[PDB]
C-alpha cells in the first residue's frame, strides 16, 4: 502492498536535478542576483522528500457529536461537547477492549495500554499509548486525548504527521461510540 | 448513485473505499456527502479526501477546482499549506502526463505549460509557509522545474538560430538572462545569443556575451 496510497505520483528522478548557480559578472560588468518570479527561495529544510514524504491528506478529529466543536494542536486532540460524560467514555474505551493501565475516577483520566491500530492503508501497523480525560471547561466540557507515545514496526515515531494521525483516531473512535448512544 | 443512509455512516464508508486504494468509489461517496450536507460538521475533511482522491485517481482537473474552492472558503486553515502542496503535484503530474504522451514523438519546442503552473503553485507555498511540512520537497521540485523550463527557452532560441531569425534569439536568450541566469540551459544559450549578435554584425554587443560565456566556464 500500500505504498502507492501514501505516495506522491511519478518518480524521484527531480531529486537528481542539479544545483542551480547564479551567474559570475566579468569584470567591467554587473549582474543582478537572482529575483522576482523563478526566484527560488533559500530553505534548506528539512522534512521528507519524493517517495519518503507522505501525501494523505491530514487528520482533523471529527465532530461526530451535534453541535460540537473540535481541535487538535500538538499531541493532543479534543472534543467540546455541549455532565457525567466521563462513564460514557470509559465504556467506550472498555467497549473497544483497550487496556486502561491506571485510572483517577475523581479526576476524570487514566492512561492507556498500548492500543494495536488496524488500516488497510498502512503497510506496518501503528500502535499508541495514550491519556485520555474529561475536563469540566464550561459548561461546556472537553473530552482530550493525548498521545503520549506511538509506535510502529516496534520503533518509536514523533513526527508530527503520524502523531497527528493517530491522536486523530482515538479521538474519532471516542466520538464516534459518543454518537452511537447519545 | 449514492444510497440516502446518514453522513456519518456515508464518511465511514467513504473512508474504508479510500483506505482501499479505490478511489472512484472514495470520490463518489465524498461527493454526494460534499452536496448533501455542505454546511457539514466535518465538510473540510471531505473536501481534503476529495482532493487526495483526485490525486490518487489523477482527476486533476478536478482535483485542482476543489483545491481551488477550499483555499477561498478556508484562508486560514492550518492545513492550507498541504492543499497548496497538492495543487502543485496536480500541476506536476498532467506535465510527466503531457511528456509520457509523446514519448519518443515530441518537440523540444512544445510548451510545458503544466510545469509552469507548478512552479507558480509550489512557490506560493514555500513563499508563504516555508516552516511547511511540504517546504523541502516542493523546493526541491522548483528547482527541477526552473531547469526544464529554461531548457524550454534553450529550445526555442536553438529553433529561431536554425533559421538565422537573428532577433528572435537575442530576444529569447535576453528573456532567459532575465528570468533563469541561474539555469544551466542560459549557459547553454549564450552561445547562440553570441552566433546571432556576429551575424547582425554587432561585436560590441557579440563580445560582451564572450566576457560572460568565459567568466562561467
Ligand atoms: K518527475
Amino acid at each position: 502492498d500500500s505504498r502507492y496510497k501514501r505516495q506522491v505520483s511519478g518518480d524521484e528522478a527531480y531529486l537528481e536535478a542539479a544545483p542551480l548557480a547564479e551567474l559570475h559578472a566579468p569584470a567591467g560588468m554587473i549582474l543582478p542576483v537572482t529575483s522576482g518570479d523563478y526566484a527560488i527561495p533559500v530553505t534548506n529544510g528539512s522534512g521528507a522528500v519524493g517517495k519518503a514524504l507522505d501525501i494523505r491528506p491530514p487528520a482533523q478529529p471529527l465532530a461526530l457529536v451535534s453541535g460540537a466543536r473540535t481541535q487538535f494542536t500538538g499531541d493532543t486532540a479534543s472534543l467540546l461537547v455541549e455532565n457525567t460524560l466521563w462513564p460514557q467514555v470509559v465504556s467506550v474505551l472498555q467497549a473497544k477492549n483497550y487496556t486502561i493501565t491506571q485510572r483517577d475516577d475523581a479526576g476524570q483520566t487514566l492512561t492507556t495500554d498500548w492500543v494495536q491500530w488496524n488500516r488497510l492503508d498502512e503497510d506496518e501497523q501503528y500502535r499508541g499509548r495514550y491519556q485520555i480525560s474529561v475536563k469540566p471547561q464550561g459548561y461546556q466540557q472537553a473530552v482530550t486525548v493525548k498521545l503520549l507515545n506511538l509506535e510502529q514496526a516496534g520503533k518509536p515515531v514523533a513526527d508530527a504527521a503520524s502523531m497527528q494521525r493517530y491522536s486523530t483516531e482515538m479521538m474519532n473512535v471516542i466520538s464516534a461510540g459518543l454518537d452511537k448512544s447519545a | 448513485e449514492v444510497p440516502d443512509n446518514p453522513p456519518n455512516e456515508i464518511y465511514a464508508t467513504a473512508q474504508q473505499k479510500l483506505q482501499d486504494g479505490n478511489w472512484r468509489q472514495a470520490i463518489t461517496q465524498l461527493e454526494a456527502l460534499d452536496n448533501r450536507y455542505p454546511f457539514g460538521p466535518y465538510s473540510q475533511q471531505v473536501q481534503l479526501d476529495l482532493i487526495y482522491a483526485y490525486y490518487k485517481n489523477a482527476d486533476l482537473p478536478l482535483a485542482q477546482a476543489a483545491i481551488d474552492r477550499f483555499i477561498r472558503l478556508n484562508p486560514t486553515h492550518p492545513n492550507i499549506d498541504y492543499v497548496m502542496y497538492m495543487r502543485g503535484l496536480t500541476n506536476m503530474a498532467l506535465d510527466d502526463s503531457a511528456l509520457q504522451g509523446f514519448f519518443g514523438v515530441d518537440r523540444s519546442d512544445r510548451d510545458p505549460q503544466h510545469a509552469r503552473a507548478a512552479f507558480s503553485d509550489f512557490s506560493k507555498l514555500v513563499r508563504g509557509y516555508p516552516n511547511s511540512q511540504y517546504t523541502t520537497d516542493a523546493t526541491k521540485r522548483l528547482v527541477f522545474l526552473k531547469d526544464r523550463l529554461a531548457k524550454y527557452e534553450y529550445s526555442v532560441a536553438e529553433y529561431y538560430t536554425e533559421r538565422g531569425a537573428w532577433v528572435a534569439v537575442v530576444n529569447r536568450v535576453e528573456g532567459m538572462l532575465r528570468d533563469y541566469p541561474d539555469t544551466q540551459a542560459t549557459r547553454d544559450a549564450l552561445p547562440l545569443m553570441e552566433n546571432a549578435y556576429r551575424q547582425m554584425q554587432m561585436n560590441a554587443q557579440a563580445e560582451k556575451v564572450a566576457k560572460i560565456i568565459a567568466a562561467n566556464s
